[PDB]
């Protein structure tokens, strides 16, 4: 369950740590979640 | 044949020394922008 | 209460902060130019020297 | 006069001596160097034949 | 809020083990370098002289 | 001291015969 | 409708298994990655490593 919470919830809060960084690294699945 | 035998050496050694202040140029740095960069992986390793 | 646990797991792991220069990749950088080659750039050449 | 030889001779023995056992060494340590991370292809592709 | 207390057996062998038995042996992989003969010496041959070497 | 830098002298030289070839063999295939 | 499975069958699934995990390269643009390091991949592969 907490693999999906990364859609939104665990998305607000550390998964866009990283995206200072990824550039479209993560946009890619951030464009899937948003 | 002495002379000749220093001349690979001697052709070097015009530019050899000069390429030390030649790093900081462009001469170097297109791959040399390491040093430059210190050490242009991530600057090592703080956090990467 | 697994918030200590599973953080500092990882993190006692990552206090190889020298180690990871040659690690670079996948620990492969390592196996290709920690001992692979640097071992080697010397021996490369300590024949025709 | 062989012992100011023997300097032009130590360096053209010991220059070469520490670099035999690096050889040595590597031809007994680097032959599974690089397939110290192969094992790891196994448990990378097991799920690849799956979410396809 | 149910995987909190769940959590006490997560950490026995699965995010506990998993995490930690693969990150250092991942991170151990090194020491099979110059170091590898030195088998005692890989847990304390990472930080300090493999950027010596 | 010359006899005694003498015979030290050809096992510093006879060293570099035994350090060649050797090397000619292990370096080139610790590439592979 | 019909188009989109059209399009998400070869294309929504396998897209993250390079995505996150060294596949895309994370911008292969970033050279010293895929060059120095990532190049791993293009050591060997004589036909696409040069």
């Amino acid at each position: 369950t907490l693999e999906h919470r990364l859609v939104v919830a665990e998305a607000a809060q550390k998964l866009r740590l990283p995206l200072i960084s990824d550039g479209g690294e993560i946009h890619e699945e951030e464009i899937e979640k948003w | 044949q002495g002379a000749a035998q220093n001349l690979p050496a001697d052709v070097n050694q015009l530019i050899d020394q000069l390429e030390r202040h030649c790093l900081a140029p462009d001469g170097s740095l297109v791959t040399k922008s390491v040093y430059s960069d210190l050490q242009l992986a991530r600057e090592e390793m703080s956090r990467e | 209460e697994s918030l200590p646990s599973n953080v500092v797991s990882s993190a006692q792991v990552l206090a190889n902060v020298a180690n990871l220069l040659n690690i670079r990749d996948t620990e492969l950088s390592s196996f290709l130019v920690a001992m692979g080659d640097i071992s080697l750039r010397k021996t490369g050449v300590e024949e025709k020297r | 006069e062989v012992r100011d030889a023997t300097l032009a001779h130590k360096a053209e023995a010991l220059e070469l001596q520490r670099q035999l056992r690096r050889l040595q060494t590597q031809y007994d340590l680097l032959t599974g160097q690089s397939s110290a991370l192969i094992q790891g292809r196994r448990a990378r592709v097991a799920a690849t034949s799956a979410v396809s | 809020s149910m995987d909190m207390a769940d959590y006490q057996m997560f950490l026995a062998r699965e995010i506990e083990g998993r995490l930690k038995e693969k990150c250092d042996k991942l991170a151990d992989a090194i020491v099979d370098d110059t170091d590898s003969s030195t088998g005692n010496r890989n847990s304390s041959a990472r930080l300090p002289e493999r950027v010596k070497f | 001291d010359r006899e005694a830098a003498l015979q030290e002298r050809e096992l510093a030289a006879k060293e570099v015969e035994r350090l060649r070839n050797i090397v000619r063999r292990q370096r080139k295939d610790l590439k592979a | 409708k019909e188009v989109s499975a059209f399009f998400q069958s070869p294309d929504n699934s396998l897209y993250m298994l390079p995505a996150t995990p060294q596949g895309l390269a994370r911008d292969p643009s970033a050279i010293p990655s895929i060059c120095r390091i990532s190049a791993a991949l293009q050591y060997p592969a004589g036909l696409e490593g040069s």
